[PDB]
């Protein structure tokens, strides 16, 4: 079920499957290691954002800021225009509950990889039927 | 030529341009004190005809756009009486051949 | 990282000043063969230039080093630069040079034809 | 040793006149970047690990960790870390069952060679550990060094003379390095004179 | 295709059309082609004009 | 000049005379006069790409019945066309087999009789091709016939083609 | 006059120093400075702004609004500058781009 | 492997045409309409379809071929989507020119304000180019309030000629922000003119009436200049970089494409399911700010979208301007291949012409020969030698375009070259190569040298060129280029080579000259004390290339064999250089010694110094090199250079604390 | 032929200084070969000095202006060339010079 | 069908045949990419006239691969189809999805829903053919058939054959 | 290394076209692109293996060039279209000189 | 910014100064058409003197 789109790197001369294949990342190349004929030539070993789409999915949100020339009256106008939205208000409320476990771990000194394993945990299990009813206070402490 | 003494009402500006080809020049008597073409810095200023004109576009294969420009408000142009589309051959001393000859077009 | 006094200019770096002051037809027409002048009224040089004697070994030498027919007697010389320097000393090069005016026309000059002064 | 080059003496060089040690420390770390997505520290098998670098191996120890004393020449890894990879994909031909891991080993420099001269594996505020790697080696003064006196007088060394080529005192003793004069009069450096 | 989902109109089958002159391989997927089911409607969509024109004729009249 | 981009045109059609934007009645060859679109039918081709070809054998050289005339320009084609040549082969096979006239003289009468009808060079040169023997069927065959020629003048172009039609 | 004027401060600024510079390059730039009448000074707002191509003066300075003017206006760029042919990565028709070589036949076939 | 071949023609751009896309245009060319705002699929592993990176529009991955076209990164160039925006929107570069056409042109029929009844807009209309003629007509028409639906005629004010135009009242428009108010006159009525309202008037606007305004009629309407149609870029455009690959990092341009999914989705949901109309300008405005920082973050009066790291969002136009920008650090400079840098030294032994290139640079550097008779042993040779020894090969390239490497061969075997092939062969000596020092304010601070390989890590060059590269052995670094076809390498000989620029066109006299020790001992040497012994002058006379192998005379004969030091540097001047000079209180006797006289390439007198043999105009140098041409000045540097220097070296010279002492 | 005529009167007046009758005969001495020999040489000189088409002479005459500026009452240097190549309507020190 | 055109042609000439005698070199080298060559802008080319005299131009030294680069200007015939043409031919090869008729150098496709419905398939006959209650359609069999559509790209041309109109089919 | 605007200022300054466009190209990023002849974009589909070229949109599969452009420059023309400007480039001279 | 200025100044084949539009600048180079790397400074020696000495 779906198209391939797979590419191999394939002698086309020694044709032994699998093929040793060298990368020569410094040299810019991509070689068989037997005939040493080069495979894919120019290769790509910042400018984006570091964003796991695990901890909090495939959000991709930019919020609204003072630059260097701003006025105040757009500002807050686009701040309550990008606060009624409908799409994001479960993404808005995991974000929260997400920077309460933070705040939760900050104010008593964890370490962040609690903090991480505890948002993971309760993205993980966020929007269960068998876990609906009870506290968010006690989802949060579990989590911790 | 109407050569006047201090300034001129705009209600006569206004009719300066007159029937063609009759034509209107207004000239202050304070800017025509001194020539300003017998100065040193002002080279020698010679006026084309058109089949002149016609020549210097065939022989060096040039349009009416690309050859040097100057104004129908430059001081030499109105000393001239020059017109859009006129080309005057200037012939300015050269440090490093004697004798330049430049061409501009009035615009 | 690194930290050096060695005041190494950054160069190509001249938009720090940028942003320091930021507030202050009828001989020729179409394509027909009117742009090309016939050879007995040619107004171009008849000495063959340094960016044109440069052209012609470059492409000369590119030929040679692609098996092109040498047209002179090679003395033991392989390298294809200096083979053709030979061929445009006895006037060999099988080529023209297209002089472009500014409006478009050109003009046909042989490299045997072209006097090679420099 | 014309205009701003020094003619510095290859038998002082060869005796340790300028010569210095280098210590550079490479610092790695193993993240858990949450439950299971996470690196250890360990020597990669080509059987079992995908995308490794072409340097070798086999300085490495249990640990994926070179041991001190060792000699290092370029590009070997001296930290070696993989963490697992979605299993059972397609990529770059060379894709098996059996490649559960990623690399993601720290090499040397590629020019960069030397001694591991200090290995230290701790944890950081977090809990996780990291290891930092102090790699010494020795850059012995050659052409193109750039040397200064205590007067602005600086510059490269333009060539090594040994001690029978350069120019020496009725008491046999040779400069270990040659200065020009035309250093001297535009610059107007009277204390380096002075000095000497 | 059924693999790749594509569509592919009666023009451009005959250039997929392969060596055993048979089959219609996909390009992308090198898998033989299914047959559309559009044609045998036609009676449908003159069933659903009529059924709709004859629902619309007192707008018509008005 | 022409400032070009996408604009309106209609699709190519036979019936409606549009044979494409390069294919015009008006024709500019290579010393840039207008010519005559110059459309052949199946004998007219196959005649003139055999004196085509016997010329370029007597070229390279100074330097009837069905099946003889089928192995001769099979081994015309062999000695004269270098490689790949299976197309023209196969041009050749099929106008040797769909041909209706064998000489030159049944040509040029063809071309003669259809020069002062005054239709388009390819109508006549389709009405040439096809073996045409009744004027509904050669109107159905050819749509731009239609309202273009009587259909007592068409009757007598396909009896008097059948007529010159040998073998 | 105003050209032999602007020559002369020019040369005044050079010399200043006692520096020397041929004539041609200063008479160049002053010739350029007045090619249009006026004194078309070097800024972003003064040679910058006549029609000599989008990507030219896209290149030196306020890239996109003369972009964003270029594609509003539908300017065509004829591609004889510099400039241009460096973004395209073609011949440019400067030096040795500045003519064209032709392969000649009969003198070649005149050879033996 | 390079590219596969391509059955199109090749030809070269000869013109490029701007203007705008028309959103049918949009919708033509796009091979995908982009729907969901997420970029990745729900199981976190492909390509969501119909997301921001759709495998439609392209592949960013090797292992991924692209969706359309079936090819990989160096083959496909990326496909465009597009955004049907719910409603229309302004595009934040024509903000200023959207609210100058809506002072031209009427606000109820769309017609311009004052047409040809007019003498003043005739003569605007008289002016060609369309910018001025707009600036005219902008100028004459801001003014104007009405739209004029009855005027006099022109050849008489006498008589009212009905012409076009509904006589409606036109409000002045300014901007506040992203949109644009019309105060309407008071017989102010003041309101937000919406964005399709304008897009509905512009429709409206006649083809003559833009095109009096400078509009192009099939490339940039003004009705064009409201996107409804938002083209959505490749993913090469916006690629997804990887910090340790593992992780997922999107380009900042991929986040604005987010935004406007979200808001153009949360826009046709409010309009969709009814709303209050605040809700529907809010939804827009925000709509609309999102188009406006994804096509220009930096806006006067506005705030900037800013990224989770707070770090303001990187707009299509900070791509383009700039100093790292597109043009100025991307295309009109770039970073560029088969270069080299390291610290330069001085090499009095090295010619004029003649570099000194390291082992391992030249080892590194490579230079693609083609395989002919003339050199097919020699390319085998260096194919055996391998690319570990200098000379050698690193990769042979065949006919067809395959590369093979040399390393990762030899174990299968040598390889027979065959005519046509290429080899990257190691740059021997005497290499054309391109050689620059940054800054390099003029041309002939980078110019064209002759490779000669040595056994350290400095280019070493001669002392004489470093006056034009203006280059001191204080630790400078300083740049080499190789080029890598006949053409380049011939046009580099002969248009950038060193002895063809040794007069500056710059001020018509030699930009390169003796200096410092040579010029020094030079002085020294040309004395009239200074005499030189039999056994130090064959030496002098050995160290000339091209001394013609004949002892001259002794200036001195009896009591002992004396050469003067003007005598052996007549030596390294060659025949037939005449040179006249005359300083201060000279005569044809020199008491002084100064001035010069030099006949036939003898000194006669005068004592050689900065006048004579630096970058001095009528010196010694330009003499030369007027006379003799470029190649023979080249090694009279060089001769005079090594005679001098030896000479300086069995002389020796220095300075002290004591020459300072009066 | 006029622009020809008046591109080379400078070194026609050099060349007339020169090479007089006078002078020729009396301080030079030439002779036969001579003096064809010198005619011949300053021929081709001259049009060895004559500028190639193709050269870009706008980047070297602005290279050979920027460069002598990077070496360096009234004001005077960079400010001043500022102050000339953006033509501002205002100066450090606007004078005349009245005779 | 078959039309005779002057057409300009660019010919990459490599600089290895530079020799004396470049001018049937590049005849020839026109003669094998022309003959039977498939071209969407014209058609099957497929004999080129007048090889006496041929219209060569002064040739393009490209700046990059020292390639010359000729504007040949010939005169040829070609095969250039179009939709809405009946033309004769035989079939060379049949299957469920249709059969393939040979029109010159040209394999026009007639697609399953484009016969009249007595004609069906039967696989079990050898060879397997579309058999009708008047007629039957073989391999190398007189067919008219009339083109309804065809598609041309940069270097091939593919066709859409039918016999559902009258006075198709056999002959 | 830097080929920045010096460089390429004194390269044009030399008159050396070809070694700057090498540079330019042949040292940096030699990009091979296909282009429409009705349009001057480059919304080509090329199906190279397959010998297939179009432009959909103008519907032409018989008026494609192929042209060698920096990547950057592509990447910049692509950049303009998402400026919903048309970097429009044509094979040939509309306007005489 | 004087380089921006002039980049795209060529003297063409008819020894013209212009531009990338072909406007002229110069027509002719320098006003004299001589390449400036073989430009000497020569003495006008008529120009100067007295006239017993121009007539001597
Ligand atoms: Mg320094
Ligand atoms: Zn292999
Ligand atoms: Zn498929
Ligand atoms: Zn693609
Ligand atoms: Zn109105
Ligand atoms: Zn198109």
């Amino acid at each position: 079920r779906g198209p391939n789109l797979n590419i191999v790197l394939t002698c086309p001369e020694c044709k032994v499957y699998p093929p040793k294949i060298v990368e020569r990342f410094s040299e810019g190349d991509v070689v068989c290691a037997l005939c040493g004929l080069v495979l894919s030539d120019k290769l790509v070993d910042r400018v984006g954002e570091a964003s796991n789409p695990l901890l909090d999915g495939n959000n991709l949100s930019t919020r609204i800021g003072k630059g260097e020339t701003t006025d105040m009256r757009f500002t807050k106008e686009l701040n309550k225009a990008q606060g009624k939205n409908v799409m994001d208000k479960k993404d808005n409320e995991v974000q929260a509950a997400f920077a309460k476990i933070t705040m939760l771990c900050d104010a008593a000194e964890l370490p962040k990889i609690v903090k991480d394993c505890a948002k993971e945990a309760y993205k993980l299990c966020h929007d269960e039927k068998t876990l609906k009813g009870k506290s968010m206070e006690s989802i949060m402490a579990a989590s911790i | 030529i109407f050569v006047y003494q201090n300034n001129i009402t705009p209600s006569a500006m206004k009719l300066v341009p007159s029937i063609p080809p009759a034509t209107i020049e207004t000239f202050n008597e304070a800017a025509l004190v001194v020539n300003i073409t017998h100065h040193e810095l002002v080279p020698k200023h010679i006026r084309l005809s058109s089949d002149e004109k016609r020549e210097l576009l065939k022989r060096y294969r040039l349009k009416e756009s690309q050859l040097p420009r100057i104004q129908r408000a430059d001081p030499v142009a109105l000393y001239l009486g020059l017109k859009r589309g006129e080309v005057v051959k200037i012939i300015r001393k050269s440090e490093t051949s004697g004798r330049y000859a430049s061409y501009r077009i009035c615009m | 990282n690194e930290n050096f006094e060695d005041f190494d200019v950054e160069h190509f770096s001249d938009e720090e000043t940028y942003e320091e002051k930021p507030q202050f037809e009828q001989i020729r027409r179409k394509t027909l063969k009117e742009k090309a002048i016939p050879k007995d009224q040619r107004a171009t040089t008849p000495y063959m230039t340094k960016y044109e004697r440069a052209r012609i070994l470059g492409t000369r030498a590119l030929q040679i080093s692609m098996n092109a027919p040498v047209f002179v007697d090679l003395e033991g010389e392989t390298d294809p630069l200096r083979i053709a320097m030979k061929e445009l000393a006895e006037k060999k090069i099988p080529l023209v040079i297209r002089r472009y005016l500014p409006d478009g026309s050109f003009e046909d000059w042989s490299v045997e034809e072209l006097i090679v002064d420099l | 040793n014309q205009e701003d080059s020094m003619i510095m003496n290859q038998s002082s060089i060869d005796r340790g006149l300028f010569r210095s040690l280098f210590f550079r420390s490479y610092m790695d770390q193993e993240k858990k970047y949450g439950m299971s997505i996470t690196e250890t520290f360990e020597k990669p098998q080509r059987t079992n690990t995908l995308r490794m670098k072409h340097g070798t191996y086999d300085k490495l120890d249990d640990d994926g960790l070179i041991a001190p004393g060792v000699r290092v020449s370029g590009e070997d890894v001296i930290i070696g870390k993989t963490t697992p990879i979605s299993p059972d994909e397609e990529e770059l031909g060379q894709r098996t069952a059996y490649h559960s891991k990623r690399d993601a080993s720290t090499p040397l420099r590629s020019t960069e060679n030397g001694i591991v001269d200090q290995v230290l594996v701790t944890t950081n505020q977090d809990g996780l550990k990291f290891v930092k790697v102090r790699v010494r080696t020795t850059k012995i003064p050659q052409i193109g060094d750039k040397f200064a006196s205590r007067h602005g007088q600086k510059g490269t060394i333009g060539i090594t003379y040994r001690r029978e080529d350069m120019p020496f005192t009725a008491e046999g003793i040779v400069p270990d390095l040659i200065i020009n004069p035309h250093a001297i009069p535009s610059r107007m450096t009277v204390a380096h004179l002075i000095e000497c | 295709c059924p693999i790749c989902l594509t569509k592919y109109t009666q023009l451009e089958a005959v250039q997929l059309l392969n060596f055993d002159r048979t089959e219609f391989l996909c390009s992308l997927c090198d898998e033989p082609l299914v047959e559309d089911d559009s044609g045998k409607k036609n009676k449908e969509k003159q069933d659903k004009l009529n059924r709709l024109m004859d629902q619309i004729q007192p707008i018509i009249d008005s | 000049r022409r400032r070009r981009l996408k604009k309106v045109e209609e699709e190519e059609n036979a019936a409606t005379l549009q044979l494409g934007q390069e294919f015009q009645l008006k024709q500019i060859n290579h010393q840039g006069e207008e010519e005559e679109l110059i459309a052949l039918n199946l004998s007219e081709a196959r005649l003139v790409i055999k004196e085509a070809l016997v010329e370029r054998r007597r070229a390279f050289k100074r330097s009837e019945t069905r099946e003889k005339e089928l192995e001769s320009i099979d081994v015309l084609l062999e000695q004269t066309t270098g490689g790949n040549n299976k197309d023209l082969k196969n041009t050749m096979q099929y106008l040797t087999n769909f041909s209706r006239f064998r000489d030159q003289e049944t040509v040029g009468a063809v071309i003669q009789l259809l020069k002062s009808t005054g239709l388009h060079p390819f109508e006549v040169a389709q009405l040439g091709s096809l073996a045409c023997d009744t004027a509904d069927e050669a109107k159905t065959l050819i749509p731009s016939l239609n309202n273009k020629i009587s259909d007592d003048e068409l009757e007598r172009i396909l009896k008097e083609l059948s007529n010159l039609e040998t073998l | 006059a105003g050209r032999a004027a602007l020559y002369k401060e020019v040369y005044n600024v050079i010399a200043s120093d006692g520096s020397y510079v041929n004539y041609r390059h200063m008479a160049l730039l002053v010739d350029v400075m007045t090619t249009q009448g006026g004194l078309t000074s070097v800024t972003r707002h003064g040679f910058n702004r006549s029609n000599t191509g989008a990507l030219m003066r896209c290149s030196f300075e306020e890239t996109v609004e003369i972009l964003f003017e270029a594609g509003a206006s539908a300017e065509l760029d004829d591609c004889r500058g510099v400039s241009e042919n460096v973004i395209l990565g073609q011949m440019a028709p400067i030096g040795t781009g500045a003519f064209d070589v032709m392969i000649d036949e009969e003198s070649l076939v005149k050879y033996m | 492997v390079g590219q596969q071949y391509s059955s199109a023609p090749l030809r070269t751009v000869k013109e490029v045409q701007f203007g705008l896309f028309s959103p049918e245009e949009v919708r033509a060319i796009s091979v995908a309409k982009i729907r969901f705002p997420e970029t990745m699929d729900e199981t976190q592993t492909r390509a969501k379809i119909g997301g921001l990176n759709d495998p439609r529009l392209g592949s960013i991955d090797r292992n991924l071929k692209c969706q359309t076209c079936q090819e990989g990164m160096n083959e496909c160039p990326g496909h465009f989507g597009h955004i049907d925006l719910a409603k229309p929107v302004f595009h934040v570069g024509f903000i200023a020119k959207i609210k100058k056409v809506c002072e031209c042109v009427c606000m109820h029929c769309g017609k311009l304000l004052l047409d040809e009844h007019n003498e003043l807009m005739r003569q605007a209309l008289a002016i060609k180019d369309s910018k001025k003629r707009f600036a005219a007509i902008w100028t004459l028409c801001k003014t104007k309030m009405v739209c004029e639906t009855d005027v006099p005629s022109e050849d008489d004010p006498t008589q009212l000629v009905s012409r076009g135009g509904c006589g409606n009242t036109q409000p002045t428009i300014r901007k506040d922000g992203l949109k644009l108010v019309g105060s309407w006159k008071k017989d102010p009525e003041l309101r937000v003119l919406s964005t399709e309202e304008i897009l509905n008037i512009f429709k409206h606007i006649s083809v003559k009436d833009f095109t009096s305004l400078g509009f192009n009629e099939v490339f940039s309407r003004p009705e064009w200049m409201i996107l409804t149609c938002l083209p959505v870029p490749p993913p090469p455009v916006r690629p997804s970089i990887s910090f340790n690959e593992s992780q997922r990092g999107e380009d900042d341009l991929t986040f604005k494409l987010a935004d406007i999914l979200k808001a153009n989705i949360s826009l046709e949901t409010l309009e969709h399911n009814g709303a209050p109309h605040h809700a529907i300008e809010e939804a827009e405005s925000l709509l609309q700010f999102h188009v406006a920082t994804y096509m220009d973050n930096d806006i006067a009066g506005q705030p900037q979208a800013l990224q989770k790291s707070g770090r303001p969002v990187k707009s299509i136009r900070a791509r383009l301007k700039g100093k790292e920008g597109r043009i100025r650090g991307n295309l009109m400079g770039k970073r560029v291949d088969f270069s080299a840098r390291t610290v330069i030294s001085g090499d009095p032994n090295l010619e004029l012409d003649q570099v000194g290139v390291p082992k391992s640079i030249a080892k590194t550097l490579t230079y693609p020969e083609v395989v002919t008779p003339y050199n097919i042993d020699r390319l085998t040779q260096l194919v055996r030698n391998g690319p570990n020894e200098h000379p050698g090969a690193k990769y042979v390239i065949r006919d067809s375009g395959d590369r093979i490497d040399l390393r990762y061969s030899k174990r299968a075997g040598d390889i027979q070259l065959q005519y046509g092939w290429k080899v990257e062969r190691h740059i021997m000596d005497n290499d054309p190569v391109l050689f620059n020092r940054q800054p390099s304010l003029h041309k002939m601070s980078m110019m064209a040298h002759r490779v000669k390989v040595i056994p350290y890590s400095t280019f070493r060059l001669n002392l004489s060129v470093t006056s034009p590269y203006n280059a001191d052995f204080d630790g400078d670094e300083m740049n080499l280029h190789v080029p890598q076809s006949e053409e380049t390498r011939a046009e580099l000989s002969q248009l950038c080579a060193v002895p063809l620029q040794i007069v500056s066109p710059q001020s018509n006299k030699p930009c390169m000259g003796i200096v410092q020790d040579t010029l020094c001992g030079i002085r020294k040497l040309t004395l009239r004390d200074t005499f030189i012994e039999l056994d130090q002058v064959l030496n002098m006379l050995y160290w000339v290339p091209d001394w013609d192998g004949v002892i001259p005379t002794p200036a001195i004969i009896k009591p002992k064999p004396l050469w003067s030091g003007k005598q052996i540097l007549s030596v390294a001047i060659p025949n037939g250089i005449h040179l006249q000079r005359f300083d201060e209180g000279t005569t044809l006797l020199s008491p002084k010694d100064n001035g010069m006289l030099i006949i036939d390439g003898q000194i006669i007198f005068g004592v050689v110094e900065k006048k004579t043999v630096g970058s001095s105009n009528g010196g010694l140098i330009h003499v030369v090199t007027r006379e003799k041409g470029p190649q023979v000045c080249a090694k009279l540097f060089g001769n005079i250079q090594k005679v001098v220097n030896f000479w300086l070296l069995h002389n020796g010279f220095s300075t002290g604390i004591g020459d300072t002492i009066a | 032929q006029n622009a020809q005529r008046d591109a080379v009167t400078l070194f026609c007046c050099l060349l007339r200084s020169r090479l007089a009758t006078r002078r020729v005969l009396q301080e030079y001495r030439l002779t036969k070969q001579a003096f064809d020999w010198v005619l011949s040489n300053i021929e081709a000189q001259f049009l060895r000095s004559v500028v190639h088409p193709g050269e870009m002479v706008g980047v070297l005459a602005a290279q050979s202006i920027g460069e002598p500026a990077t070496q360096m009452k009234v004001t005077s240097g960079v400010p001043r060339l500022k102050e000339i190549l953006n033509v501002a309507k205002n100066m450090k020190t606007p004078s005349l010079t009245v005779y | 069908m078959f039309f005779i055109k002057d057409l300009s042609l660019n010919i990459t000439l490599h600089p290895s045949f530079f020799g004396p005698r470049m001018k049937q070199y590049l005849k020839t080298k026109l003669l094998e990419e022309v003959e039977g060559s498939c071209t969407g802008k014209f058609g099957y080319i497929l004999c080129v006239l007048d090889y006496d005299n041929i219209d060569i131009q002064r040739g393009r030294i490209l700046p990059t691969d020292g390639s010359a680069e000729f504007n040949v200007k010939y005169r040829a015939v070609v095969f250039k189809p179009f939709k809405g043409e009946v033309v004769d031919g035989t079939v060379v090869s049949c299957s469920q999805h249709g059969f393939e008729v040979q029109v010159g150098p040209m394999k026009v496709f007639v697609t399953k829903h484009l016969m009249p419905q007595d004609l069906t398939f039967n696989a079990g006959s050898n060879p397997p053919s579309y058999q009708s209650s008047e007629d039957v359609i073989t391999i190398k069999s007189r067919i008219r058939v009339k083109i309804e559509g065809c598609i041309s790209q940069v270097s091939s041309i593919h066709a859409i054959g039918s016999i559902k109109e009258d006075y198709l089919g056999a002959i | 290394l830097r080929f920045g605007e010096m460089e390429r200022d004194c390269m044009i300054a030399h008159g050396a076209a070809s070694f700057l466009k090498e540079r330019l190209m042949e040292a940096s990023d030699a990009f091979r692109v296909h282009i429409c002849g009705i349009c001057g974009l480059m919304t080509v589909i090329a199906k190279l293996n397959h010998n297939q070229f179009e432009c959909k949109g103008c519907d032409n599969k018989i008026d494609i060039y192929q042209i060698h452009i920096p990547y950057a420059a592509k990447l910049l023309f692509q950049e303009l279209m998402a400026m919903n400007i048309t970097p429009r480039l044509y094979t040939d001279r509309s306007r005489d000189f | 910014r004087l380089v921006k200025a002039l980049e795209d100044i060529m003297v063409h084949y008819d020894n013209t100064t212009r531009n990338s539009l072909g406007n002229v600048i110069q027509f002719i180079y320098g006003e004299d058409g001589m390449d400036a790397a073989h430009i000497e400074k020569q003495s006008l020696d008529t120009i100067g003197g007295s006239d017993a000495a121009f007539e001597k």
